[PDB]
């Protein structure tokens, strides 16, 4: 199966540079024309660049040309997107796509935040209910930057009754909560734990949900 | 540049329904029009290429149509996993450009919200912060209203809310509501009340807790 | 430039269930120009005012038009059950919408009249076990599924129209019944307006 994997995204200062990469597998890479399509935080999709199979040339919208450089290493099956003179209108999820008459395969994307704001570790506070066949817990991931964070429960084990709320941005800091509902039987009979990963600050903290020791 | 317009930004229908999504182009693109599905987790896959041709791996219920500048996508026999946002895209001339997108909501039975309220954790209070969190989980329709009360009086300021996209599995929506004040001010009160108003009931669902009673 | 409303002025307008939809972006409009060519009987909007919709900027403007007797004005309210709102026509309840009932005057000569007024009184799905009749309420900004089996004009009041659906579509039948209203001396029409706001553009604005 055709597979596209983006890497290299991150937080960047305005005016700065960053090179994205995309690992391609499952098809003859040198045979297809490849493109980048970004999705802004506004969910707007914008074509960014495409490069020929060879590629004897490359094509850009004006809104990106002279600053971006799409390139290709057919021997090592990777696609690149060298960005420079970065703007805040460049922050978006960036997708590696296989192209031709259409973008028939998409990678999962890698994020780019172009900000002057500072990287800040998250504080993770447990949300246990105050003192039913189901019980809802939570974690409060407060004051991190930038996006994204990852939140899982018991290292992925708890996925059924889980939904993680979208982060809310306020004063250059993000905050989100995750809600997990497990039966009342395994809590607190069985350990329930939220796992917060923040790659940008390389901070990963685990928070065991302990019942509110309310004395 | 060729502009791509989708007649609507959002659409809703029942399971089994036949759904159509329309797309207008600003000039003749000669059937070079593609349709993409983006699911709530963010993953994008091609559905239809060149107006009407079914992409490999995409079920027969999906179909496309149209010519000139006016094109359509159709989903017959709506299925749960069809919850997603659908985009059109023209491939006639550079720059390649996308429609603004159409979100597909799949109708379900009315459902009242599950309401949970959490006090500030000991960790947060230690650092002088006081966030009161209220969860409003798994309800339908998506519209809902939250009202906070502190020792009986309504607090509008200092509230941060967050909504889920439609749940891919149960077709519901969920919401988070957080009231942040200072530790100094949080300790100056006793009762904090969370009221959820939803069309499922004329009386609001109420969830509260006491700071001292713990 | 110039939002063209000309398609409204020529030919025989469709019935309510197969309303014509004009979509405007990247152009300048004059609402008060078009409506003046008509004899307007009613002009009701939701989440917006009649004066405002003629003078605001949008990312998109949707203009639906069809034949509709002024006598069934009642059946345009989402307030009523009504065969019209349930099976034929339902606007977006989230964006600002206007609903306009006008009569084409003697001096508007380029519009032609239909033989009569037609609407869907019933749209349902007869399931595999030929017991369960399931009504098919029209979704907002959508056509009824019964547009495919109801003729552009209903042949005779009380006509049933059926088509068998495939197992893919879940088998069974699509079943519709149609109603007719006698044509009036001058044609009575209906206009549905919907406006949308978006990232960009300043696309749809009144011309000056
Ligand atoms: C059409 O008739 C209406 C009233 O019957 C009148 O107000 C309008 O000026 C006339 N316009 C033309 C072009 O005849």
């Amino acid at each position: 199966d055709v597979k596209l994997v983006e890497s290299g995204g991150g937080l960047v200062k305005p005016g700065g540079s960053l090179k994205l990469s995309c690992a391609a597998s499952g098809f003859t890479f040198s045979s297809y024309t490849m493109s980048w399509v970004r999705q802004t935080p506004e969910k707007r999709l914008e074509w960014v660049a495409t490069i020929s199979s060879g590629g004897s040339y490359t094509y850009y919208p004006d809104s990106v040309k002279g600053r971006f450089t799409i390139s290709r290493d057919n021997a090592k099956n990777t696609l690149y997107l060298q960005m420079s003179s970065l703007k805040s209108e460049d922050t978006a999820m960036y997708y590696c796509t296989r192209d031709g008459n259409d973008y028939d395969y998409w990678g999962q994307g890698t994020t780019l935040t172009v900000s002057s704001a500072k990287t800040t570790p998250p504080s993770v506070y447990p949300l246990a209910p105050g003192s039913n066949s189901m019980v809802t817990l939570g974690c409060l991931v407060k004051g991190y930057f930038p996006e994204p964070v990852t939140v899982t429960w018991n290292s992925g084990s708890l996925s059924s009754g889980v939904h993680t709320f979208p982060a809310v941005l306020q004063s250059d800091l993000y905050t989100l909560s995750s809600s997990v509902t497990v039966p009342s039987s395994t809590w607190p009979s069985e350990t329930v734990t939220c796992n917060v990963a923040h790659p940008a600050s390389s901070t990963k903290v685990d928070k065991k949900i302990v019942p509110r020791d309310c004395g | 540049d060729i502009q791509m317009t989708q007649t609507t930004s959002s659409l809703s229908a029942s399971l089994g329904d036949r759904v159509t999504i329309s797309c207008r182009a600003s000039q003749d693109i000669s059937n070079y029009l593609n349709w993409y599905q983006q699911k709530p987790d963010g993953t994008v896959k091609l559905l239809i290429y060149y107006t009407s041709r079914l992409h490999s791996g995409v079920p027969s219920r999906f179909s496309g149509s149209g010519s000139g500048t006016d094109y359509s996508l159709t989903i017959s026999n709506l299925e749960q996993e069809d919850i997603a946002t659908y985009f059109c895209q023209q491939g006639n001339t550079l720059p390649r450009t996308f429609g603004g997108g159409t979100k597909l909501e799949i109708k379900r039975a009315d459902a009242a919200p599950t309401v949970s309220i959490f006090p500030p954790s000991s960790e947060q209070l230690t650092s002088g912060g006081a966030s009161v969190v209220c969860f409003l989980n798994n309800f339908y329709p998506k519209d809902i209203n939250v009202k906070w009360k502190i020792d009986g009086s309504e607090r509008q300021n200092g509230v941060l809310n967050s909504w889920t996209d439609q749940d891919s599995k149960d077709s519901t929506y969920s919401m988070s509501s957080t009231l942040t004040l200072t530790k100094d001010e949080y300790e100056r009160h006793n009762s904090y009340t969370c009221e959820a108003t939803h069309k499922t009931s004329t009386s609001p669902i109420v969830k509260s807790f006491n700071r001292n009673e713990c | 430039v110039e939002c063209d409303f000309s398609p409204l002025l020529s030919g025989t307008p469709p019935q309510v269930y197969n309303f014509k939809r004009l979509v405007f972006t990247n152009c300048n409009y004059n609402l008060t120009k078009l409506l003046s060519l008509f004899s307007v009987n009613d002009f009701t909007c939701s989440q917006i005012s009649p004066a405002a919709i003629a003078s605001n900027c949008y990312s998109s403007l949707i203009l639906d038009y069809f034949s509709y007797p002024l006598s069934m004005k009642s059946d345009l309210s989402v307030s009523s059950a009504g065969p019209i709102s349930q099976f034929n026509y339902k606007q977006s309840f989230s964006n600002p919408t206007c609903l306009i009932l006008a009569t084409v005057p003697h001096n508007l000569t380029t519009i032609t009249k239909p033989l009569k007024y037609s609407y869907i009184n019933k749209c349902s799905r007869l399931l595999s076990d030929d017991r369960t009749e399931v009504p098919q309420l029209v979704n907002a900004n959508q056509y009824s599924p019964c547009v495919s089996i109801v003729p552009s004009t209903v042949w005779e009041d009380g006509d049933y129209y059926r088509k068998q659906l495939s197992p893919l579509e879940g088998g069974g039948w699509l079943v519709a019944s149609g109603s007719t209203v006698a044509m009036t001396e001058q044609l009575q029409m209906g206009f549905g307006i919907t406006v949308q706001y978006g990232t960009d553009t300043n696309s749809v604005c009144p011309k000056l």
